């Protein structure tokens, strides 16, 4: 019991603290995918006025 | 002890989601931002050319 | 005992709503045919005006 | 003339269970197909030609009245394909065109067919939908200075219907076979043009929206279906007792679904559960896939002989299958596959 | 004026008009070549529907033509800023009869665009029209009938109405290559032209037995119902699977999109019926709590927003998420918010494959096995 | 539908409150005037107030009272003094009455005077306070038929005639 | 404790500590089934776990 | 012409929370007020009128078609009492007219309308009943030797109101606001003279009887009453949520009325129950006092701001105001109002 | 034939109303019960077979034994091949009584008995 606590503790521990970590790390993906689509799309918007 | 692992799952796992909605909420805010000022200097600068 | 008394009380809660929903369709009933014999007669009005503005 | 008339009812079979079973055809008979828009009309009768016209070793005529330019030459390539085309000849008037065309193309295949009746061959007429020539002539009528009757039909409607369908028979030198799809506007069984026709036929197979609005194809309806061969006379008294009990149970169970539509299913009998049960059993099973509508299913077609669909519907009607799941008999064939499905869902 | 091409002169409709809808596109394809009519009662959505259609083909190479028959000038000035919003303007051609103008060119109109879109269906090229009300052409030939002195028929209708409709829409058609290369006088070689037709009916309270709804529904190849109460349910588009039917089918779609959806259409209409029969059964049997439980799901999922095209590679995506059974877990409300976060992820992560899906639309096992690691991938490292 | 867009209102009468006894059968809610209050007398629009909505309230909760009911106090005020008022509307044909004799029994209607008075006893209440009221209040009822004006005076005569009529019932 | 499905039901909404259930007797209910709730209902009562009983009904 | 049309998106506020939630309607566009005869028409067109003339300094129109004299006069004597006449135009023809004044009295204040807007200003068009001219050309027509139409109405109705609607339109050079009220003949929203003026409306608010008999006013019924401005782009996001949270649950109340009329609201679930309750409290809420009718109800009027109306009714579907009764909600202006209301019930 | 008609039109005007307990009539008054069994047996009996008219003899037999309770303990399933029986029976073992009713139509408490005798001797067969 005590060898199955010690080594659920290490694996709970270690899967959470990366699961975290991936989850906060892709948000920041998703934030710089929507700021990078917005500032394409913006000049791409303004070059589609000017024609018209 | 052991019965502590998903407890302290819980302690990270469900905050890291839900600070990944917020993150993606302030991108959303700043992508908004971003497209309603490119149309509104496309607008000024159209006016201006047909104007001219 | 009280489990006894219980189910006659819902023998009796179901026989009053069984008679007010009796009540309920004879009411929806009669509306519904006055809609149709208002419907019954525009049908035949209308369908005889457009037999005499056939008839040039 | 009357003299020159024949009778003789010798049964065909077609390999679908429900017009099997319910409404039996007849060599020499006429078979209209009612519906709507939409609800299978032209599958069905694709499915027939395919049954039936290929088998039949002889001369048929299509006679395309006010059909879709479009499905009068997909049937023509598949008529090619299939490499029968040199036994069967085609009339085509198409709806683009003028309304005396429309009026007068039925009466082109007719004349093709009595051609050959003569000769004392055995031939099958198809005709795309009868309800054009009549509207045809509805729209010809009001210039032709007739005064308008009934839902504005012209006055000639049953002279007109009659006088087209009273020489498609079957005389003592040779037999015309018809299968004729018959538009009913909205659905409405009521309406003059679908009134008139029903007393000219011998098998009349309605199909219902109301069934087709629940996917369940053929979709045709068996409280509304009938045939003048179904009797025990032609049948042998055991296809009649089988249909009169699929009728019975069907009918038994369009009264129960208003009870169970409010007060719930609770409040039957258990015996008026089980008839529940086993009629909503049997009302899947008359489904059955066609293989001239794999592109809309996706699913090999299935073919059933009569003898096949006796014995499913009598099980059905009895114990055998109570505990097969309604799902397990949906678009699945012969009685012996649907245990197949029960298991595989 | 002039007639439709001849039975021996067509060729069999089997190529994909993309609507963009994920209902319209999977449960009622539209095929190059079909007539599709669009009907239902007023403010349901039906413009919103075929101008969206307009949109979705800035790059597929099909032309459009939008007939306007009797509306009046400010909504078809919106129509047209909005196709201009867009790049969608560049690719349409508008042909106009506002309320305004006399009975002859409203009952015309609908020709005009018919001519324009001949133009490009005989020299091989793919052109879309729409008939926007032909209920008020009918409108406008009655007013003219009448003046005529002509004996009105059935609903004040003159008889000959189902000719005008019907001699209208039969011009919609795919002609083989042969008529191609006889038009052109050899100019043009090896290619076949098809006009789409999508007319659109108002039913006064959806009432089809009327007499312009049924001859229309009698000349289409199919129709797509639009009904308030769905509108009003949230239901947007408001498409009624049980009775809106095309009758070209899967030979219009490509086969991904087929394989996907040919069960869909049929288990929500049977979804229907079973939340008819269950509403007031405290016990459902397991097989019908997973019907009824999948059904809301997927009603959930064919909502779309307006002016928010999907392109072929994401419909199959969401429709492939939601027939293997992914969906089941994930409640309700959160649905489209697990939809955008899909298409956002695969859309970063996983290009590759929504660009093969896009040009080739085939289906294999890799195709499937592609999908269902990107499925497992997503549920797994993301958040809806 | 077509009178109805020309008048300037109208009067609906009910065949199921004729069949029930409640005669005139004016039902509220669908019967309206729309010149409103402006034609009436001072003293009368004053006592008639809310009259109208009250009932039409009353009588949609009367039907679904039927079935079940909650807030049993207040919903029981809103029943009898409802009931009550549609017992005092009622009145016999060819037996017009004045201004005068109307004014006082909205006055014991909506002051609550009849609040505690059974139901088979309303009738009878008011053909004795219209005699009492005839006896020795006839000043009262001579100046309000002349002028249809309201006052704290005569809200005051008619208090006390009302206090004292309940006392001599 | 719980006697009839549609406590049951309600009671696991509402989300309140349920220790026993009986259902299916329809008419003519029978003793025999009941002696079991009431035998729980006992045996918390006595052994200290409850110190108070009440018939709802 | 064509080009000289102008788009705009400035939304126009008003005091009535059901308008301007479910069908707000922008500066230059039209409106078009329908119900049968008694629902309060006039009373919601009056009301318009004071509150828009708020915050418009620019002259106005009222064109009375074939309505009452009485209603006439009262509105020019309020109008001169007021000292706000001197602002505004007004032509009358009523019913009392033959039926020659009432078919040409429309285009005189439309030409009124027409010159002050090609001046450059921004008018505001009000029009009593646009029904009566439409009426008036059925009157005449048969005289003029036409074959009657549909249900006797003149063939060319469409024409007839087409050509004088699409004169009122705001213009580059200048804008016109335009509120109309439709008639509805025998409460039929089928008929063609109702069906036909839909289309030529930016927003329509329709007025339903059986509200209306309720004492609910204005009789807004809020599953029919629709607008081209509810559009996320123009009105924003939360606006449009809480319109469309409003027309789903009472979508769903409506679902539920039927069943509930027969087995009572005891058979629902708890969530049907939860639903049903806040639907009605909706309903209620819908309601609001106008300053017009204090001659009516003598309660005084309330004017309710967007953002107040808006965040009423979200907190009412958040369940915030669970706790208070139904009767709380009636004729109150804002929700502070209602949780007043509701401390001495 | 007028004599016997009216126990069938009572008996059927007293099922239709029954049709409705039908469902739940498991719970009921025993003499409702017996409506009930005996309408429905009525309404069996009433069928008939096409091209098959039978003379006022035959009808008058099978009323007579629908309208004295002889069905009583007959189950519904078996009501036609009783019928069946009782006509084979009554056209071998006593045709004159047959060839009497179908020549008078006549009715008294001599043509009773011997009605009574038929069915109760036929009631000992099948
Ligand atoms: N998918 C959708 N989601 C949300 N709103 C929609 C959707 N489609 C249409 N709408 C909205 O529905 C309303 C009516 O749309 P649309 O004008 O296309 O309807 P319609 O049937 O053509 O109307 P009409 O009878 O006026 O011509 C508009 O407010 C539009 O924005
Ligand atoms: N806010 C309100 N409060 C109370 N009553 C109201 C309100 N709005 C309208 N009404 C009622 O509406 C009734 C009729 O209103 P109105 O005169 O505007 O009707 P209308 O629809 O124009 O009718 P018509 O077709 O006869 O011209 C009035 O008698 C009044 O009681
Ligand atoms: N047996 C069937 N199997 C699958 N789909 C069917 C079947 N019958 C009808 N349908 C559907 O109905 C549509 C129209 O069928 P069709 O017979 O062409 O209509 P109509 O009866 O009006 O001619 C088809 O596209 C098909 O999808
Ligand atoms: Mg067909
Ligand atoms: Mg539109
Ligand atoms: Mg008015």
């Amino acid at each position: 019991d005590l060898d199955l606590a010690k080594a659920s503790a290490t694996d709970q521990l270690k899967k959470a603290k990366a699961e975290a970590q991936v989850i906060i790390e892709q948000a920041n993906k998703r934030r710089s995918q929507i700021l990078d689509e917005a500032k394409a799309e913006a000049e791409q918007e303004r070059t589609k006025i000017v024609a018209q | 002890d052991l019965d502590l692992a998903k407890a302290s799952a819980t302690d990270q796992l469900k905050k890291a989601k839900a600070e990944a909605q917020v993150i993606i909420e302030q991108a959303n805010a700043a992508r908004s931002q971003i497209l309603d000022e490119a149309k509104a200097e496309a607008e000024q600068e159209r006016t201006k050319i047909v104007a001219q | 005992q009280g489990v006894v008394e219980n189910l006659a009380s819902e023998q009796a809660a179901r026989m009053v709503a069984m008679k007010a929903a009796t009540d309920n369709g004879g009411s929806l009933i009669k509306e519904l045919q006055l809609v149709y014999n208002k419907a019954r007669q525009a049908s035949i009005t209308q369908e005889l005006t457009e037999i005499v503005s056939g008839a040039a | 003339s009357y003299e020159e008339l024949s009778n003789s009812q010798e049964l065909l079979e077609t390999g679908i269970k429900v017009i099997d079973l319910m409404a039996p055809f007849a060599k020499g008979g006429k078979v209209g197909l009612f519906g709507g828009a939409g609800v299978g009309k032209t599958v069905n009768m694709m499915e027939l030609i395919r049954n039936i016209a290929i088998e039949h070793s002889g001369y048929s005529v299509f006679a395309g009245v006010g059909e879709r330019t479009r499905e009068g030459n997909d049937f023509y390539h598949e008529m090619t394909d299939s490499n029968v085309i040199d036994k069967v000849s085609l009339v085509y008037g198409q709806m683009n065109e003028p309304p005396g065309n429309r009026l007068r193309v039925a009466l082109t295949g007719l004349t093709m067919a009595e051609k050959f009746r003569d000769e004392g061959r055995d031939v099958l007429l198809f005709v795309d939908n009868i309800y054009r020539y009549t509207l045809a002539g509805t729209e010809v009528s009001a210039l032709l200075g007739r005064m308008p009757s009934a839902v504005g039909y012209q006055p000639t409607l049953a002279e007109e219907m009659g006088v087209l369908q009273e020489r498609i028979t079957s005389t003592k030198t040779g037999s015309i076979t018809s299968v004729q799809a018959v538009y009913v506007p909205a659905d409405d069984l009521t309406d003059p043009s679908p009134a008139t026709t029903f007393a000219h036929l011998d098998a009349t197979v309605v199909l219902s929206r109301q069934i087709a609005s629940l996917g369940i194809y053929p979709a045709v309806d068996p409280l509304d279906s009938t045939s003048r061969q179904l009797d025990p006379l032609v049948v042998g008294q055991e296809h009649y007792d089988t249909a009169r009990g699929v009728q019975s149970i069907l009918q038994r169970y369009q009264e129960l679904k208003d009870i169970i539509a409010i007060l719930g299913m609770d409040e039957l009998s258990e015996e008026d559960k089980l008839v529940v049960a086993r009629a909503r059993k049997i009302q899947r099973f008359l489904s059955q896939p066609f293989f001239v509508a794999e592109v809309f299913t996706g699913s090999p077609g299935k073919y059933v002989s009569l003898k096949d669909t006796i014995r499913g519907f009598k099980g059905i009607m009895e114990g055998e299958y109570d505990h097969l799941p309604e799902q397990a008999f949906y678009m699945v064939g012969s009685i012996e596959e649907a245990v197949e499905k029960a298991k595989k869902l | 004026e002039a007639i439709a091409p001849g039975v021996i002169e067509r060729q069999s409709v089997d190529q994909p008009v993309q609507t963009g809808y994920k209902a319209v596109d999977s449960m009622i394809p539209i095929g190059r070549g079909q007539r599709e009519l669009i009907i239902g009662d007023r403010q349901t959505g039906k413009t919103a529907l075929a101008i969206d259609a307009i949109i979705n083909q800035r790059d597929s190479g099909i032309k459009a033509i939008y007939v306007a028959i009797g509306q009046k000038a400010s909504t078809i000035s919106n129509v047209v800023r909005k196709l201009e919003e867009h790049g969608a303007l560049a690719n349409t051609i508008v042909v106009v009869a506002t309320a305004s103008e006399s009975a002859a060119l409203q009952y015309l109109a609908p020709y005009a665009g018919a001519a324009m879109g001949e133009y490009f269906r005989d020299r091989g090229e793919d052109a879309l029209i729409i008939y926007d009300d032909l209920s008020k052409q009918a409108v406008a030939y009655r007013q003219i009938s009448l003046l005529l002195r002509r004996p009105p028929g059935r609903e004040a209708f003159p008889g000959d109405v189902f000719y005008l409709h019907s001699r209208l829409l039969e011009r919609a058609a795919r002609v083989n290559a042969e008529y191609v290369e006889a038009f052109t006088k050899g100019e043009v070689k090896g290619k076949t032209g098809s006009l789409t037709a999508l007319p659109i009916i108002e039913t006064q309270a959806g009432d089809v037995s009327a007499f312009v709804p049924t001859n229309v529904i009698s000349i289409t190849d199919g129709q797509i119902f639009l009904e308030t109460n769905l509108f009003n349910a949230g239901i947007r588009p408001a498409v009624n699977p049980g009775i809106s039917v095309s009758r070209v089918g899967g030979a219009a779609q490509t086969k991904i999109m087929k394989k996907l959806s040919g069960g869909i259409r049929t288990a929500l209409a049977q979804y229907r019926e079973l939340a008819a029969f269950s509403q007031f059964a405290s016990d459902l049997d397991d097989a019908t709590r997973k019907q009824l439980d999948h059904g809301q799901k997927v009603t959930e999922l064919l909502k779309q927003k307006q002016y928010a095209p999907m392109s072929v590679a994401q419909q199959s995506l969401v429709l492939f998420a939601a027939e293997r059974g992914y969906l089941a877990d994930v409640e309700l409300s959160k649905i489209g918010s697990f939809e955008a976060a899909l298409l956002a992820y695969v859309d970063r992560d996983h290009a590759p494959l929504m660009q093969e899906i896009n040009q080739t639309g085939g289906y294999n096992d890799e195709i499937e096995g592609k999908l269902k690691g990107i499925l497992d991938s997503f549920k797994a490292t993301q958040s809806w | 539908t077509n009178v109805i867009s020309i008048t300037d209102g109208q009067i609906f009468l009910e065949t199921n409150l004729f069949n029930a006894g409640i005669r005139p059968a004016v039902n509220p809610g669908i019967s309206v005037s729309r010149v409103g209050g402006a034609a009436q007398t001072k003293i009368m629009k004053k006592l008639s107030g809310g009259i109208r909505t009250a009932l039409a309230q009353y009588r949609e909760l009367a039907a679904f009272s039927q079935a079940a009911s909650d807030l049993d106090d207040a919903t029981r005020k809103q029943l009898d003094h409802g009931q009550k008022v549609t017992e005092l509307l009622k009145q016999k044909q060819y037996a017009p009455m004045s201004v005068a004799q109307q004014s006082l029994v909205l006055f014991a209607a909506e002051r609550g005077y009849l609040a505690d008075v059974e139901l088979s006893k309303i009738g009878s209440f008011e053909a004795a306070l219209l005699a009492y009221v005839d006896r020795d209040h006839a000043p009262l009822m001579q100046e309000i038929n002349q002028t249809g004006g309201y006052n704290d005076e005569i809200e005051g005569k008619l208090k006390g005639i009302l206090d004292s009529f309940k006392a001599t019932q | 404790a719980m006697i009839g499905s549609k406590g049951v039901s309600f009671f696991n909404s509402v989300g309140g500590n349920v220790v026993a259930q009986v259902t299916g007797m329809g008419d003519n209910p029978s003793l025999s089934e009941l002696i079991g709730p009431v035998k729980v209902m006992l045996q918390a009562y006595d052994e200290g776990r409850l110190d108070k009983l009440y018939i709802v009904s």
